[PDB]
């Protein structure tokens, strides 16, 4: 393990995320697709900051504030299906294209 | 001398045309806001004779009226006004047309709270074209009347006002886009920032590069002129109009596309008018030709007499692409005199539909029979567009035949199949004034005379409207030197700016 | 040897005032029977 | 084109699509073709 | 599926031709300590900002996510008629 | 050191302030507690004249600047925040819904455009960044039972967490290239190779950068976050969610990537050039105005990045100047769709029609922002654009400029239309307020705030052209701290 | 006639190729909120292509 063994792992967990973000029918399934993209720029992130200015850590710093968001972007963005599904009794992104043109 | 003079004129109708929501009593239909709206456009025009008759200090070529006020220094632009000769006959046109065109907007109780804003508004947003010495406030006073003339012709206008008033805004500000751009293209050339009409006249220019401003300018100002493939606007927002708004239209409107030829493609660039000015000429014959047979083929009232406002336009190119001084000086005579011609007869096509509400030429004969005092005007106006003489139709076109075949630039081959092809229009313009005349006032076969047609007179107010156009129809048809001295010495300048570089 | 046009614009520009001031008052068939009424060419 | 044929002195007839495109060659054309004149035979 | 393998492939063909500059020295001395003195000298503003954000984390994912029991049937008030807790443009089809 | 982010600790106190009363009182402080964000938001621009004199410290141990441009953007985002409250003290009110709530979240997506503009750190960027599209999520889905909202709240959330996680990507990466060194300026020094690894952390950036102002291929969320929101919320996501935007355009372009340049100038011609064509074409076949709205705002978001592909004193003075009166022409517009939607329902076009003889301060209202937008003189827009062209005009961009006004005239029709369906249509062709208008009031809650919303926005968008060389030299001398 | 129709079918079709064009890209957007996604992703690719060369 060295930190190009890292990227490449960040990088082919971004884009599985990618392929949820876009593919998914499940409005739930979108949002863990997002965390997924927000755990890539974190082992993007700690792996830049242990072979890179290894002695003041400055990306372990800023991988906590990326958990703190993306805690905070998954407890609004379930607020907002779960107020889709009382309206609309389903989960479907291919039933929200009502807003059309 | 210290008063701003200029900057009275052009401010004082829109400091004065946002009083108008707070003039009391709308007891019924608008007469004290069709009083006020008068009174303030004559208290305008007396303050256009003060300050021509004591300071405009004539046979002297330059402007004498020079206030450059500094507005913003971060664009350079200032705000800078004056009146040289090829625009103090046009401020005094301007003040006198539009002072007429709210006294004939007198029957309008549709809307008068908003008709008499936007003429107030027009008056100054039409005085602000001839005046600034600038770039930025030139394309500013162009499209300053854009939103008040789409709304004349959309509220008070024929059938089809809204094909007719949004075919216009497309199509003038979809071409004044070629001022800024080409106003542009000079202020940033060489070293200096300058935006003055003086120093980017008196800025050297190469030759690649005029072609590419004066073909700029030229779409943006045969727009406005219609040069007669970009026309189609014009026979839509003068054929749907009504005659109070009509006349500031054709009366004034169609002046600043050629005032703004002579200024700044014949002055500014001028070994781009030396190579492509034969083009122009061209296109002054066949606006001669083709505007008056498709005048004759129209049966619509008012839309034969739009069209016609096209033909004693092409005299302006003629006059102007002619490197002599009576064919400049001829031009400038064909704007203001078509702009008292082109008033008296687009008024009295109002004044004739608003009694018998038809405009098709086809229900009509014998209306001469029932009002006498409308064929009488009529004909006396007809008679004017016919380049008659003993009215100043005649003396604005003799000038520039004259001037055109007397100028040692052209070869005689061309200038003799010119001077024929143009003068094709004497004999087209009567071919269907005369029949306009014929098929509406001579004649026993009168109309239903029940359902429609019920009225018919003649307003002594309106006689007046005429009668006051009439006078310097006539005035200036007489003795030419009446106008001539006014422009002698500044016209003799610009055409001592094309001559030394005429072979080129 | 010119006749000037000052003098003969501003002899007959208060003449033009005061009788558009006068003509306004006096008009006809714009007030009574005016079947074209508000609507200025419908 | 029905309101272009009035009833007065027009309506020749020849209001037909395939006149209109061989009116418009040669009107058209004499103003190109004045156009094109102008610039080599006035100098 | 393109979009995706288009932009593994793009990153990896990135990551392994830039030349990194890693430093042979020991890393973490202690990292709660080194990154305590992060959060109150260097990140502080960061810090404050993520009390905010998560305040208001709270306040919004309560206001859309709780029971209206408290007046469902509620017409407030009227100029023109609006549906309570809805905005007052009705949807109209040209 | 801390006198620096004075503004913001004005508007965290009002914050609380208003939340507290909340709770204590419980919407009987809905009658007090909006008048006092006001004088938070206006005590919060009072305190930046103090600061405009200051020599431009860098406070935070280099976490933030209180430079010139800094103390612009933010003032136009508290303003809009300011202009927004103005307008949502009924809106909201006449939904059902709390008005504590509302406000919250909506002064603190305003504290967070406030803390994009004088970030200068990866993180601060980030955090402050997703505190404002955070609470935009919540804003546009806040009336909850709606069936558009919802459907708008999901749009909103979907691209914009993805787009953060876009922009985490380059600010990860661009921590990467250089050896640590989070802040901004220490970036600049260590990266100059222009590298492949340089261009991919510099799309990934404005990819999230360029979310927020809408760029074409990015702009899809604006026409469907806009006619589902709440109104008011849309007027704050048009001005100052978008000032926010190209606030972090030039705190970031210009300080983390100055050594790549003529490519963030290159792909930011291709979003002026197809923005400026998408915005304006498709709001011609738009029935909604809540809808035409939004595409002029993507192609007015095409406007302003003339002046900043040029790169000169006078390109960036001249984007900060064009915000400056956007500011007074959406939140006069917008005022009057509120205003016309609370009269009556469904506030489309096609149905002001017949207006002008019912409520003619609407009309006069509505005009003077809508004619403005489309830049006819002598209006504020006319005077904003001028000074685009002229920065255009002056470093090449010949193409720019033209294509900015060929779009300068598709743009007049659909402003028009409006125009033309307010003032030339007869009596006989009214189709809601056929004596259907309520018989114009200003007196029931919160109205009066909403007749000085619009009334300071129209003296403020006519006369701020003919007046703008006071705003001409407060702009232009905001620029001479950009590299 | 040729006035009507020739110059004044040009005019005439400015007008019609321009909201034709309106009511094509009226069609890009259609709901479902991934396919903005994808535009957003693709475009992302799209530069870093371009950019590059």
């Amino acid at each position: 393990m060295q930190l190009t063994y890292v990227l490449i792992l960040a990088a082919l967990l971004f884009c599985i995320g990618i392929y949820g973000l876009v593919t998914s029918r499940n409005a739930v399934r979108v949002l863990m697709s997002i965390e997924l993209l927000l755990n890539a720029v974190n082992l993007n992130l700690i792996g830049f900051a242990n072979y890179l200015d290894g002695q003041q850590i400055k990306g372990q710093v800023f991988a906590v504030f990326v958990i703190t968001v993306a805690a905070a972007e998954a407890a609004v963005g379930l607020a907002i299906i779960l107020a889709i599904y009382r309206n609309r009794d389903t989960v479907d992104m291919e039933k929200f294209n009502l807003l059309k043109w | 001398s210290t008063f701003p003079w200029l900057t009275t004129i052009i401010l004082f109708p829109i400091v004065a045309a946002l009083a108008i929501p707070f003039i009391p009593d709308p007891t019924g239909k608008g007469r004290p806001i069709r009083w006020y709206a008068l009174a303030v456009g004559l208290i305008d025009f007396a303050l256009i004779v003060y300050a021509f008759t004591n300071f405009y200090d004539l046979n002297t070529p330059g402007m004498q009226l020079w206030e450059s006020y500094d507005w913003i220094p971060e664009i350079g632009l200032r705000w800078s006004v004056g009146a040289d000769g090829l625009s103090m006959p046009l401020i005094l046109l301007t003040g006198f047309i539009t002072t007429l065109a709210i006294l004939a907007a007198w029957p309008v109780t549709l809307k008068p709270r908003l008709f008499y804003f936007l003429m107030l508004a027009m008056y100054g947003g039409q005085i602000a074209v001839f005046a600034v010495q600038d770039m930025l406030v030139f394309f500013l006073a162009w499209e300053l009347e854009l939103i008040p003339v789409y709304l004349l012709l959309a509220i008070w206008g024929g059938h089809k006002r809204q094909y007719a008033a949004t075919k216009f805004i497309l199509y003038t500000a979809g071409s004044s886009l070629f001022i800024l751009v080409a106003g542009l293209a000079m202020a940033f050339y060489g070293d200096t920032v300058s935006f003055d009409m003086q120093t980017l006249a008196a800025k050297d220019y190469a030759l690649g590069f005029q072609l590419l401003v004066y073909a700029g300018f030229l779409v943006a100002y045969g727009v406005k002129l219609p040069i007669v493939p970009l026309h189609t606007w014009l026979p839509d927002a003068h054929g749907e109009a009504t005659a109070p708004v009509h006349m500031l239209l054709a009366g004034i409107l169609l002046k600043m596309g050629g005032y703004a030829l002579i200024r700044m493609n014949v002055d500014m660039l001028p070994a781009a008018h030396a190579k492509f000015a034969p083009v122009l000429v061209i296109l002054g014959v066949v606006n001669i030709i083709y505007a008056a047979l498709t005048s004759y083929a129209q049966r619509n009232l008012k839309r034969k007499i739009a069209y016609s406002s096209i033909s004693h336009i092409g005299f302006v190119l003629i006059g102007i692409a002619s490197f002599t001084n009576l064919g400049m000086s001829g031009a400038v005579l064909q704007m203001v005199s078509h702009g008292l011609i082109g008033a008296s007869l687009f008024f009295l096509v109002g004044a004739t539909y608003d009694r018998t509400h038809t405009l098709i030429l086809e229900e009509m004969g014998g209306v001469g029979q029932k009002m006498k005092k409308i064929f009488a005007m009529f004909t006396a106006c007809s008679l004017a567009s016919l380049a008659l003489p003993g009215m100043s139709g005649f003396v604005a076109e003799l000038m520039v035949f004259i001037g055109f075949a007397t100028s040692d630039a052209y070869s005689l081959p061309f200038r003799v199949i010119v001077v024929f092809l143009a003068a094709v229009g004497v004999i087209l313009t009567p071919i269907y004034l005369l029949s306009m005349l014929r098929e509406i006032f001579y004649g026993p076969e009168n109309k239903e005379l029940v359902e429609h047609e019920a009225l018919v007179d003649a307003e002594p107010r309106e006689v007046f409207i005429i009668a006051c156009l009439l006078v310097p129809i006539i005035g200036i048809g007489l003795y030419p030197k009446l106008l001539t001295q006014i422009y002698d010495a500044t016209t003799g300048q610009v055409i001592a700016r094309a001559r030394e570089v005429l072979p080129t | 040897a010119v006749i000037s046009v000052k003098p003969i614009l501003l002899a007959m520009t208060p003449v033009f005032i005061l009788l558009c001031l006068f003509f306004g008052t006096r008009n006809g068939f714009y007030d009574t029977d005016q079947y074209h009424g508000n609507g200025s060419a419908h | 084109a029905t309101d272009f044929n009035r009833g007065i002195m027009k309506f020749d007839g020849a209001d037909s699509p395939a006149m209109i495109a061989i009116s418009a060659v040669l009107i058209l054309g004499f103003i190109a073709g004045l156009i094109w004149w102008a610039l080599h035979t006035a100098y | 599926a393109v979009v995706s393998l288009g932009v593994f492939a793009l990153l990896t063909k990135m990551i392994l031709q830039t030349p990194w500059q890693l430093s042979s020295v020991p890393p973490t001395p202690d990292s709660i300590t080194t990154i305590g003195q992060h959060f109150f000298s260097d990140f502080l503003l960061p810090f404050e900002l993520a009390s905010v954000l998560l305040l208001m984390a709270l306040i919004g994912a309560v206001v859309l996510a709780r029971r209206e029991l408290v007046l469902e049937p509620e017409p407030i008030l009227g100029e023109e008629v609006v549906p309570p807790l809805e905005l007052p443009e009705r949807p109209r089809e040209p | 050191n801390a006198g620096t982010i004075l503004p913001e600790t004005i508007l965290i106190v009002t914050l609380l302030v208003v939340l507290l009363a909340d709770l204590i009182q419980g919407r009987q402080a809905d009658r007090w507690t909006p008048y006092f964000a006001i004088v938070g938001l206006g005590g919060a621009i009072a305190t930046m004249i103090p600061l405009w004199t200051q020599p431009a410290t860098i406070s935070f141990f280099g976490s933030f600047i209180s430079d010139h441009l800094s103390l612009f953007f933010r003032g136009l985002i508290a303003l809009s925040a300011l202009g927004t409250i103005l307008m949502s003290i009924r809106y909201v009110e006449q939904t059902g819904s709390s008005l504590g709530e509302f406000m919250t979240i909506l002064l603190t997506a305003t504290v967070g455009g406030m803390f994009i503009a004088g970030a200068q750190e990866l993180v601060f960027i980030f955090v402050a960044l997703e505190t404002l599209s955070i609470a935009s999520y919540l804003l546009t889905g806040y009336t909850k039972r709606d069936s558009r909202s919802n459907e708008a709240a999901l749009k909103y959330l979907l691209i914009g967490a993805a787009s953060s996680a876009i922009f985490l990507y380059g600010s990860s990466l661009l921590y990467g290239l250089s050896g640590g060194h989070t802040q901004l300026p220490a970036i600049a020094q260590a990266l100059s190779s222009e590298s492949l690894g340089l261009v991919v952390a510099l799309v990934f950036v404005i990819a999230g950068i360029s979310f927020k102002i809408s760029a074409v291929p990015f702009h899809q969320w604006t026409p469907d976050v806009y006619e589902g929101a709440p109104t008011p919320v849309v007027a704050f996501l048009s001005v100052g969610s978008k000032a926010a935007g190209f606030a972090l355009a030039i705190r970031f372009l210009t300080l983390a990537f100055p050594s790549v340049t003529d490519q963030w100038q290159l792909i930011f011609t291709v979003l002026a050039i197809l923005s400026m064509i998408l915005g304006n074409v498709v709001a011609l076949a738009q029935t909604s105005m809540k809808r035409m709205l939004a595409y002029s705002s993507i192609g007015q978001a095409g406007f302003v990045m003339i002046g900043f592909v040029v790169g000169t004193e006078a390109g960036y003075a001249s984007m900060l100047f064009y915000l400056l009166v956007y500011l007074f022409m959406n939140l006069g517009a917008f005022t009057c769709v509120i205003l016309f939607s609370l009269r009556t329902g469904t506030d489309q076009i096609s149905e002001y029609a017949g207006l002008y003889q019912k409520d003619p301060l609407l009309t006069l209202g509505l005009s003077l922002c809508l004619l403005s937008l489309g830049g006819i003189p002598p209006l504020a827009g006319f005077f904003g654009k001028i000074y685009l062209f002229w920065a255009g005009w002056q470093a090449g961009a010949y193409g720019l400029v033209l294509l900015g006004l060929l779009t300068s005239v598709i743009s007049i029709y659909y402003y028009i239309r409006v125009v033309k369906m307010m003032v030339v249509k007869e009596p006989q062709e009214m189709s809601e307020a056929v004596r259907n208008y309520p018989e114009v009031s200003w007196s029931s809650f919160g109205l009066r705030p909403l007749q000085v919303g619009l009334v300071m926005t129209v003296i403020a968008t006519s006369l701020a052209g003919i007046l703008a060389n006071p705003l001409f030299n407060l702009v232009n001398t905001a620029v001479w701290d950009v590299p | 006639e040729v006035d009507y129709n020739v110059v004044d079918g040009v005019v005439n079709l400015t007008g019609f190729v321009t909201m034709v064009t309106g009511e094509g890209l009226k069609y890009l957007q259609n709901g479902r909120a991934q396919f903005y996604a994808l535009i957003v992703l693709l475009a992302v690719l799209g530069f870093v292509i371009f950019s590059v060369q």
